[PDB]
């Protein structure tokens, strides 16, 4: 199925996945199209955090549904 | 101007629909940096909505 990943940045990009994917394994796809590793991927659903031990079946996620990408820096 | 910082923070409450836009707008004056921002804020860096 495809999903929309949302990013601070203002770039919506269309992965696709399934409800039996690992919100890991979902980073990894993430990392292989934007470079950013999956260590800072924050991925957050409708305001809530998404563990890397969990599927998409978990949180409930179906298809063409929104996933908020958060990028983790310690900078500043 | 404020205004690609106005932007900024209003690309963040398309994040997260829970935190407040002027709590937004607090960071966006310090780190004026999106990610660090909401990074920080998931972090409790921001007193985030809770019910007293």
């Amino acid at each position: 199925m495809q999903i929309f990943v949302k990013t601070l940045t203002g770039k919506t990009i269309t992965l696709e996945v399934e409800p039996s994917d690992t919100i890991e394994n979902v980073k990894a796809k993430i990392q292989d199209k934007e470079g950013i590793p999956p260590d800072q991927q924050r991925l957050i659903f409708a305001g809530k955090q998404l563990e890397d031990g969990r599927t998409l079946s978990d949180y409930n996620i179906q298809k063409e549904s929104t996933l908020h990408l958060v990028l983790r820096l310690r900078g500043g | 101007s404020n205004s690609q910082l106005n932007a900024m923070a209003h690309q963040i409450q398309e994040m997260f629909p829970q935190v407040p836009y002027h709590l937004v707008l607090q960071d966006l004056q310090l780190t004026r940096s999106v990610e660090i921002t909401t990074d920080n804020i998931l972090e409790g860096r921001i007193q985030v909505p809770f019910p007293t």
